[PDB]
Order: C-alpha cells, then sequence, then structure tokens
C-alpha cells in the first residue's frame, strides 16, 4: 500500500538545525506533492509547507519563511526537511503527507529542543 | 474530460532508474481523478524537457484541457491538465 | 486565512453530532477544498473527508462533509466509542492554494 516513513527522534540545541527525511513507496513520488505539517506538544496541526518533487518548486508558511528548506531526490523517492535558527517552541512532531489533500501522512518525526 | 493515459517522459531516467520515454497509465476510476502533467526548462527560447506522466487529484488541474504554465518567469516550468496525452502539448502564458 | 472550529464537543452513543470550520468569503466560502482529519492520542491523523464531502475508500460512511455560507460541517453518525479524537479541518496545499488548519476538535463520547 501507500507509505510515507520518515526519520527517527532528534533532540537539538538552540540555534542548530534538524532536516527530517521521508521515503515514499506504493506509489510514484513523482505524481504528486509532499506536504509538511507540524504538532507542537498537546497543540494543533500547522502546515510548513510543500514541495513540488518533479519541478523542486516550494512554497512555504509566512511563519518559517527563511528558516525552512525543502529538498527531495527523486532517484530515491524521499522529501526532505530542514529548519534552522531552532528555538525551544520549535519542539513538535514533524509530518509529511501526500498531495494536495493530505490522503496519507507519515507515522512523524519528533524533534526535541532543548 | 476523463484522464486515463499521459505522455511519459523521464531525462534523468538513468539516474531515476526508469524508462526514458512511453505512455503511462493513469489508474484512475469514478472516484480516483488523475491527470497529466509536464516539467521544463526554457533557456532564451530553447526548451529542456524535464519529466511528462501522471499527477493525482489535483484542484489546479481541474477542467483544464490545455497544458499551460501561468507563474511569471519561474526557474522549472510546471504545467497540469485533463485528457488523454494532453501534456505533449505545453506552454507558457504568464 | 485562520479557520475557526469549536474547542470540543460532547455526544451520546449512536446519536448524530456536527463539527463546523468557519473561514471567510475568500477562502470556505469561495473553494470546495475543505478537508477533515481525525487524530487518535499518539497517532498520525487520518483522511476522512476532503473536497468538501468526498470520502476516501476505506473511510466509515458514518461520516459526512457539508458546506453552507462560510462554514464547512463534519457530520458523524451512529456516534461510537472509537470516534473519540481529535478532528481537524484544513484547506487544499499545493500550486496556487496554501494550507490552513482549524485549531482542532476534541469530540468526546459520553458515557
Ligand atoms: C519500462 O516500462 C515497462 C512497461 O511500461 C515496465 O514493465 C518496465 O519495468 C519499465 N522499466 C523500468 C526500468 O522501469
Ligand atoms: C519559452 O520562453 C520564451 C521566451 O524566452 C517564451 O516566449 C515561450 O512561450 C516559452 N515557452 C515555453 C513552452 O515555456
Amino acid at each position: 500500500q501507500v507509505q510515507l516513513v520518515q526519520s527517527g527522534a532528534e533532540v537539538k540545541k538552540p540555534g542548530a538545525s534538524v532536516k527530517v527525511s521521508c521515503k515514499a513507496s506504493g506509489y510514484t513520488f513523482t505524481s504528486s506533492y509532499i506536504n509538511w505539517v507540524r504538532q507542537a506538544p498537546g497543540q494543533g496541526l500547522e502546515w510548513m509547507g510543500t514541495i513540488n518533487p518533479v519541478s523542486g518548486s516550494t512554497s512555504y508558511a509566512q511563519k518559517f519563511q527563511g528558516r525552512v528548506t525543502m529538498t527531495r531526490d527523486t532517484s530515491i523517492s524521499t522529501a526532505y526537511m530542514e529548519l534552522s535558527r531552532l528555538r525551544s517552541d520549535d519542539t513538535a512532531v514533524y509530518y509529511c503527507a501526500r498531495g494536495g489533500w493530505f490522503d496519507y501522512w507519515g507515522q512523524g518525526t519528533l524533534v526535541t529542543v532543548s | 474530460s476523463e484522464t486515463q493515459e499521459c505522455l511519459f517522459f523521464n531525462a534523468n531516467w538513468e539516474k531515476d532508474r526508469t524508462n526514458q520515454t512511453g505512455v503511462e497509465p493513469c489508474y484512475g476510476d469514478k472516484d480516483k481523478r488523475r491527470h497529466c502533467f509536464a516539467t521544463w526548462k526554457n533557456i532564451s527560447g530553447s526548451i529542456e524537457i524535464v519529466k511528462q506522466g501522471c499527477w493525482l487529484d489535483d484542484i489546479n488541474c481541474y477542467d483544464r484541457t490545455d497544458c499551460v504554465e501561468k507563474k511569471d518567469s519561474p526557474e522549472v516550468y510546471f504545467c497540469c491538465c485533463e485528457g488523454n496525452m494532453c501534456n505533449e502539448k505545453f506552454s507558457y502564458f504568464p | 486565512s485562520a479557520l475557526t472550529q469549536p474547542a470540543s464537543v460532547s455526544g451520546s452513543p449512536g446519536q448524530s453530532i456536527t463539527i463546523s470550520c468557519t473561514g471567510t468569503s475568500s477562502d470556505v466560502g469561495s473553494y470546495n477544498y475543505v478537508n477533515w482529519y481525525q487524530q487518535h492520542p499518539g497517532k498520525a491523523p487520518k483522511l476522512m473527508i476532503y473536497g468538501v464531502s468526498k470520502r476516501p475508500s476505506g473511510v466509515s460512511n458514518r461520516f459526512s462533509g457539508s458546506k453552507s455560507g462560510n462554514t464547512a460541517s463534519l457530520t458523524i453518525s451512529g456516534l461510537q466509542a472509537e470516534d473519540e479524537a481529535d478532528y481537524y479541518c484544513g484547506t487544499f496545499a499545493g500550486g496556487s492554494y496554501y494550507g490552513v488548519f482549524g485549531g482542532g476538535t476534541k469530540l468526546t463520547v459520553l458515557w
């Protein structure tokens, strides 16, 4: 079936960067967008941005502009989301999701900023 | 217009471990809306195709029979459409 | 622009209940692109309804979606214990469309 398999949990210090990976399988990676969403402990879902894997084009939420970088490697069906200049309130579970409808979600990656 | 097939092209077929050119079946149904897409570079008039294929249910492609890039001066051009092989012909109208 | 949801709703087993998602005339009032996600504690969200009222394969038909003006609504019928989760509304994100999620609604099933 369709699967979005994410990289493991990360612990970072304020000021550092984190790069989260999302591997797609069970469908053609280049047939749709990849969306990134985050959720702080006990809080709501928050959209981060989208990547078009065939053009490599991106759109970021105003909140993350200048701090987030979304890339992909089509040869290994993987999308990456890098978040820079980390602060403690960046502690959240980071999800990748397939397409404009977010019809399939990755399991999430916990990034803790101590 | 129903999309059952698209032109397939992959300039990066060697690295991506795909075929270069062909026909790509979009496995749609009554509840699975499909589109075609084309992506390219435009070096002062000279078109270099990056990829062509099937594209999943996207509101940006709905009821578009022509494949048109409407974004002003992109680095990589993209368009999507509905209908068989609609991605063979593509244009730029910013 | 923000999507407003009630923080919480409670229902009895077997009843029907609605969860609303309010935007503005230029987003919810203009497009059929409002989606509903169910999230159990400690789990990833799951798509329940997309494009206001379309239901993916494998989603119970006890889940239905509608819109009227600037408000999209998720209706859950035959309310079951397993329905107790957080529900978020969201909009299509890709190309010309920028994503936004509602604040979420905690659904409680009263025993
Ligand atoms: C090339 O296409 C054929 C049929 O469309 C398929 O069976 C084959 O696996 C493809 N080759 C590669 C390398 O993907
Ligand atoms: C390519 O660029 C030229 C201008 O340099 C423009 O007139 C033309 O429409 C473009 N074609 C495509 C298909 O992008």
